[PDB]
Formats: structure tokens, C-alpha cells, sequence
RNA sequence: CAGCCAGGAUGUUGGCUUAGAAGCAGCCAUCAUUUAAAGAAAGCGUAAUAGCUCACUGGUCGAGUCGGCCUGCGCGGAAGA
RNA sequence: GAUGUCGGCUCAUCACAUCCUGGGGCUGAAGUAGGUCCCAAGGGUAUGGCUGUUCGCCAUUUAAAGUGGUACGCGAGCUG
């Protein structure tokens, strides 16, 4: 039941990755299968609190981008080092 | 008002029964004769705290309370001591024969729907003692 | 009191102490203290600290301490002028942020807390209660 | 009185109270409890 | 807030009368006037007056809820007044009222005599009580309270004066 | 939520110990109970009981209330010729 | 191409982290007498024996015999 809206990228690196995090977003890339990685920015707030549920990382989560929905599962997660915030997150299509 | 585990039989001896009730202000005398009377069809050595509704000048009556349950737990165990911790040491189980007959001290002064549910106060005290049923 | 055993040189430059730390997660219990400063741990400290912290819990559950004060700290004597590097007279662990100073099991959370705020107490760095994560 | 820079509720019966730019402990149960930020 | 939300009755026979900001209330038992913090709105409304806050003003309903509070207790002093009692614990304690003064001996090598402020009248009843009556709260709180200085009750006898409503802790002096 | 109103009883002064320990020095059992409800009891207090009252259960009162997280600016911590 | 030293004497001036005196909170504050903390710098704050001493010990006082800064105040003021 896990529902995620997301953004595509218009631009990548320390800088803009950086620009995200203090606009209260943060960067997240969907890999696997044979499609092409997506790089994608999700809001900060709304994926912190569902990630707090342990079923976050064993359902199969659906990430709604550009109105398409795309099932994946939650991959590696890069936490900030002292704050309780999210960094990135890798999704693998399911 | 001073107030003491007063003996049934002896009367005015001066450290146990002096300050027990005839410093109260009852007639010490007066009342170990009454409950005196009352003692002697009560059985042998039966310590019964009674509440007591007293007056200071030589005037009294008192009420009835039921006798106690836990001095009758230990005839048949043959020991007249305690243990310092129990559940570890016991001074011999006893029978649910001896505790039936324990409760049927405590019987007719109840206002309990089902008598059968006190059955586990007086196995309180036999758990906190070391009586522990079969 | 930690110290090694031994040891390849006695002295060592005093270098720097940037970046974040490595070994920022709950490894091996399910609670843990974590700094959120940046300093160095004297190994008087860490063992007041635990010391603490085990009083807290009444020697129940189990404690681990992640950090290990591997670099020893020289000290001129007083009234001295050069001549030599100073002798060695404590240990100390380089502490960044994110480090996990601390974990414990076998104890309730509200527990826990209470017994890392002792040894918090203790401490140099500001330091933050954390919890494990299942990733 | 007592004067600290740390002052706390000591029991249950303790109130933190703002009195003139200072924060004060006062106490309905205990006067030892009767503290003043300093 | 809660408290300023209430009005407040204004009984048969007492006057109020609103000039802005200054409020006067007339009674049976005096006549009290007060001026009211910037920040608050009364009205008079029927028979009963209602408190809120001014626009502009940050702490309007703090201020509201004082004047709803300071103005109730002025209807009860003029219809029924206040009264408040102190009693003296103490071998050779002794109260007397005459006229507007207060005649105090609480064991000083000098007499103590207090005088009554305006509106406040005082009766003993016996030698070791005094009752205090005034329209005004405040007033009558500070004259109990300037009559309980002169000794304040101490902790091993409670020997001093005390508010006859208060509870005078004590502790026994430490042993050896 | 806060406020105000009622009870806290039966075994039982549980047992040990002590000159006495009674819920309230300490130690072990720490479970029932009628029931709307009561921890063999939170301190105070008694030489010790009595007494005090918390936990504990609701009756009124009619709109918000409680405390964690992050964050901006401020407060105390702050004594010298 | 010189900024005279330790101690004493004479004369001081400031700070307050207060020795006395003044005001107060807590006390394991009965009283008398203390302990500890807060406020407070107005004024006050030993003479002798020993030693070059500062210091210190000792005798005997006092309400008390404060702690520091001032080129470890003060030798174009004295001593030496
Ligand atoms: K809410
Ligand atoms: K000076
Ligand atoms: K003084
Ligand atoms: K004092
Ligand atoms: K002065
Ligand atoms: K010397
Ligand atoms: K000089
Ligand atoms: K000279
Ligand atoms: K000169
Ligand atoms: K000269
Ligand atoms: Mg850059
Ligand atoms: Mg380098
Ligand atoms: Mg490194
Ligand atoms: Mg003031
Ligand atoms: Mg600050
Ligand atoms: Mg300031
Ligand atoms: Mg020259
Ligand atoms: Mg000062
Ligand atoms: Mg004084
Ligand atoms: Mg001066
Ligand atoms: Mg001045
Ligand atoms: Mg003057
Ligand atoms: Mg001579
Ligand atoms: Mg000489
Ligand atoms: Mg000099
Ligand atoms: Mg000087
Ligand atoms: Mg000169
Ligand atoms: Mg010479
Ligand atoms: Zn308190």
C-alpha cells in the first residue's frame, strides 16, 4: 500500500544533489531489469515517516512518477551521519 | 490509645496485657471476663483480635470477629516456627482436608455470590507460609 | 583504562582530525550512544563512561564499546624549554561525527536512554541516543 | 535558597516559575527544593 | 482565554458605570473603581459584562482574563464583601481593635499598633482572633498579610499569626 | 486536559526479627477477595499502632488537550583592580 | 649610548572572590551558638618574642586582625 510520488531529475552531481537536500528533497535512483536507471527526487518529510515502518523494506513499494507507477523494492538506503534525515535511496524494480 | 495482641486466659500481667486494653480505658478485668466466657468454649490458645467500641470510665462492649486462620496452620506440620524466605523451604505440606477445615473458620461471615471463590485468600497465606496444596 | 597492548612506535604526530566517521550504524546490540561532535576520547574517559553506564543497568544485558584509544599523547613536563619530542602520558581515540561510541542489548529501551544520559555526562563531544535500523 | 546554574523539578510538588528574568524552583512540599538559576 | 470567556452578572442594586477605560462599580457594601490595561474591551451588554481583547495588542486575552477576574471579584466585594480571619497561637498573644487600630502583643519588649487603611474594619472576637472585613480583595489581602509579618508562624510550636485556613507544618528539633 | 465531590475494605498486626514492625527499619511470599476499585502498599508520621493521603474506580463540568522530533531568534550560566 | 634589588619605614589608591559590622534563603536551625549559600565595598580591620626576612611559629589582644591589583605600589621620599 505503500505509495511514493516522485520527480524526474533535470540535473545530478554534489552541487544540485546538495540544492535538493536544503530545498527539503532529496535524490534517489530506480535500477534493474533492463530498462534504463531513473534518477528521481522524493519529499524528504513524507518518505522519512514511512520509512520508519519496518514493512517499508520488505513490501513492495510503488513509485508514481510522471503519472506512471512502477513497483520496487526498497534497495540501500544512505543515512544522514547524525541527523535522524535520509540521504539517498536505491529502489530495484520488482 | 495503646493497643497490644492481648492473651485470652491471663489477665493483667504487666508487659503483654497491662497497656493492651486497661490503659485504653476499658476494664481490663470486666472484659477478661466477658470474652473470658466467650474463650472458654473457644478453643485452647486462640489469639482473636475483636474491633474494639470502647469507653474510658470503666464502661464496654464490645463486637465479635472471627478467629484467626493463620495459628491453626501449624498442628499438623508439627513445627512451631517460620522460614525466612518461603517457596524455597517448607514446613511440610499440609492437607486440602486441614484447609477446608482452616476456611470453615471464616465462612459464616461473607457476603461473597459464590463461597467457592475464597478458596485462594486462605492459599495466600499457605503460599506465603510454605502450604502448598497436592 | 583501554590501551594497546603494544605498539609498532611509542610517539605519534599530532596530525588533524577531519571528515565523518566510518562505523555510524548499531552493529552488534540495539541501542546506541553516538557523537555528534567532534573531539578526542581520553581512555579515562571512555572507562568513566562505561562505568556509568553499567552501573545505570545494573550489570544486566550486555554493553559494547566501538571505540579504542590507539593513539598515545605526549606532554612536555613543567619548567622545561625543543630537546625531544615530550613522553607519552595518555590515550586517546579520534572521534568525528556519526561515530558510534557505545551499544547496548538486553534492556529496555527507557532503560537504555537513562543510562547513556549518565554516561553522556561523562563526555567531551555531545553525543545523541540512537536505535537500530533494519537497513 | 539554593543557587545553580542547573535547576530542575526535584519532586513532584516542585514548579518551574519565570520571575523577573530569572527561573526559580519553588516548592509547595520541601524548602530545600526552593531553588534560583545563578 | 477560558477564564475572560465568562461574563459576569451584575446583581440587582449594584451600578456600573464604563468611562473608557476606568470602571466604577456602587453597591450596597462601597463603591470601587479600577482602570483597565489598554489591551482590554469591556461591555456592559445586559445586566452582565462581557471581557475581550483590543486589536493590537499580543496579550489581550491574558489582559482580558485578569479584568474578567479583577472585575468579578469587585461585584462580590460590593455586594458581600470579604472577610478574612487570623488567628495567634502563643502563651501571652494577645489581639484588641479600637477604633482603626490594632493593638498587638506577640511577645516584643514594645507594643505593636497597626493602623486600619480606609476601607477596612476589624473585630475581635476573643483575645487570640481577628476578623478583618473589607469590599476591596486586595486590599484586605494586604492588610492580613502585613499583620502575619509581624510573626510569621514558626516551624517548632507554630507560635506566631496565622491565617486561620492555613496549614502550619512543623518538625521536631534534631535529636542528641 | 485541568478543577471540585466519594471510598482505599476481608483474610491481615501476611511471615521473619525485635522490647514492639501493625502496608509504610529491613528481608521472603507479593497472590486472592467482594467488587465500579485498592500496589500485602509512595513518602509523611507513630517507640511501634492509630492517623495522613498517593496509586487505584467514577460523578459533574462542554472544546480542545498532552508530550516527543526538527528548526529561527532570544534567556540564565557571566567576578577585577 | 642603564627601566636601581629583597625586607623595613613613610604615604597610600583601587577591585571584591567580604575578615568585622548591615540585610537575607536553606539547615541534620529548640534556645545560645554554629554550618552553607545569596546581597552588600559605607566605614573599620593587633601589639609583641625569634629571624635580614616576606612568610611562619609562638605570647597576649580584638567586633575583626580579609584576599588581591597598583613596575611582586612607594630608594630624583628615608633606610641599607
Ligand atoms: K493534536
Ligand atoms: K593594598
Ligand atoms: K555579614
Ligand atoms: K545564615
Ligand atoms: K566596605
Ligand atoms: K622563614
Ligand atoms: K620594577
Ligand atoms: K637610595
Ligand atoms: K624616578
Ligand atoms: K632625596
Ligand atoms: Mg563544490
Ligand atoms: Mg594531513
Ligand atoms: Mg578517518
Ligand atoms: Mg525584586
Ligand atoms: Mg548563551
Ligand atoms: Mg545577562
Ligand atoms: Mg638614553
Ligand atoms: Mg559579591
Ligand atoms: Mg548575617
Ligand atoms: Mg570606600
Ligand atoms: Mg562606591
Ligand atoms: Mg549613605
Ligand atoms: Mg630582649
Ligand atoms: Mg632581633
Ligand atoms: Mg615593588
Ligand atoms: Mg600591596
Ligand atoms: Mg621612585
Ligand atoms: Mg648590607
Ligand atoms: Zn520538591
Amino acid at each position: 500500500m505503500f505509495t511514493i510520488n516522485a520527480e524526474v531529475r533535470k540535473e545530478q552531481g554534489k552541487g544540485a544533489s546538495r540544492r535538493l537536500r536544503a530545498a527539503n528533497k532529496f535524490p534517489a535512483i530506480i535500477y534493474g531489469g533492463k530498462e534504463a536507471p531513473l534518477a528521481i527526487e522524493l519529499d524528504h518529510d513524507k518518505v522519512m515517516n514511512m520509512q520508519a515502518k519496518a514493512e517499508f523494506y520488505s513490501e513492495v513499494l510503488t513509485i508514481v512518477v510522471d503519472g506512471k507507477e512502477i513497483k520496487v523494492k526498497a534497495q540501500d538506503v544512505q543515512r544522514h551521519p547524525y541527523k535522524p534525515k535520509l540521504q539517498h535511496i536505491d529502489f530495484v524494480r520488482a | 490509645y495503646v493497643k497490644l495482641q492481648v492473651a485470652a486466659g491471663m489477665a493483667n500481667p504487666s508487659p503483654p496485657v497491662g497497656p493492651a486494653l486497661g490503659q485504653q480505658g476499658v476494664n481490663i478485668m470486666e472484659f477478661c471476663k466477658a470474652f473470658n466466657a466467650k474463650t472458654d468454649s473457644i478453643e485452647k490458645g486462640l489469639p482473636i483480635p475483636v474491633v474494639i467500641t470502647v469507653y474510658a470510665d470503666r464502661s464496654f462492649t464490645f463486637v465479635t470477629k472471627t478467629p484467626p486462620a493463620a495459628v491453626l496452620l501449624k498442628k499438623a506440620a508439627g513445627i512451631k516456627s517460620g522460614s525466612g524466605k518461603p517457596n524455597k523451604d517448607k514446613v511440610g505440606k499440609i492437607s486440602r482436608a486441614q484447609l477446608q477445615e482452616i476456611a470453615q473458620t471464616k465462612a459464616a461471615d461473607m457476603t461473597g455470590a459464590d463461597i467457592e471463590a475464597m478458596t485462594r485468600s486462605i492459599e495466600g497465606t499457605a503460599r506465603s507460609m510454605g502450604l502448598v496444596v497436592e | 583504562m583501554l590501551q594497546p597492548k603494544r605498539t609498532k612506535f611509542r610517539k605519534m604526530h599530532k596530525g588533524r582530525n577531519r571528515g565523518l566517521a566510518q562505523g555510524t550504524d548499531v552493529s552488534f546490540g540495539s541501542f546506541g550512544l553516538k557523537a555528534v561532535g567532534r573531539g578526542r576520547l581520553t581512555a579515562r574517559q571512555i572507562e568513566a563512561a562505561r562505568r556509568a553506564m553499567t552501573r545505570a543497568v545494573k550489570r544486566q544485558g550486555k554493553i559494547w564499546i566501538r571505540v579504542f584509544p590507539d593513539k598515545p599523547i605526549t606532554e612536555k613536563p613543567l619548567a622545561v624549554r625543543g630537546k625531544g619530542k615530550g613522553n607519552v602520558e595518555y590515550w586517546v581515540a579520534l572521534i568525528q561525527p556519526g561515530k558510534v561510541l557505545y551499544e547496548m542489548d538486553g534492556v529496555p529501551e527507557e532503560l537504555a536512554r537513562e543510562a547513556f544520559k549518565l554516561a553522556a555526562a561523562k563526555l567531551p563531544i555531545k553525543t545523541t541516543f540512537v536505535t537500530k535500523t533494519v537497513m | 535558597m539554593k543557587v545553580r546554574a542547573s535547576v530542575k523539578k526535584l519532586c513532584r510538588n516542585c514548579k518551574i516559575v519565570k520571575r523577573d528574568g530569572v527561573i526559580r524552583v519553588i516548592c509547595s512540599a520541601e524548602p530545600k527544593h526552593k531553588q534560583r538559576q545563578g | 482565554s477560558r477564564v475572560a470567556k465568562a461574563p459576569v452578572v451584575v446583581p440587582a442594586g449594584v451600578d456600573v458605570k464604563i468611562n473608557g477605560q476606568v470602571i466604577t462599580i456602587k453597591g450596597k457594601n462601597g463603591e470601587l473603581t479600577r482602570t483597565l490595561n489598554d489591551a482590554v474591551e469591556v461591555k456592559h451588554a445586559d445586566n452582565t459584562l462581557t471581557f475581550g481583547p483590543r486589536d493590537g495588542y499580543a496579550d489581550g486575552w491574558a489582559q482580558a482574563g485578569t479584568a474578567r477576574a479583577l472585575l468579578n471579584s469587585m461585584v462580590i466585594g460590593v455586594t458581600e464583601g470579604f472577610t478574612k480571619k487570623l488567628q495567634l497561637v502563643g502563651v501571652g498573644y494577645r489581639a484588641a481593635v479600637k477604633g482603626n487600630v490594632i493593638n498587638l502583643s506577640l511577645g516584643f519588649s514594645h507594643p505593636v499598633d497597626h493602623q486600619l487603611p480606609a476601607g477596612i474594619t476589624a473585630e475581635c472576637p476573643t483575645q487570640t482572633e481577628i476578623v478583618l472585613k473589607g469590599a476591596d480583595k486586595q486590599v484586605i489581602g494586604q492588610v492580613a498579610a502585613d499583620l502575619r509579618a509581624y510573626r510569621r508562624p514558626e516551624p517548632y510550636k507554630g507560635k506566631g499569626v496565622r491565617y486561620a485556613d492555613e496549614v502550619v507544618r512543623t518538625k521536631e528539633a534534631k535529636k542528641k
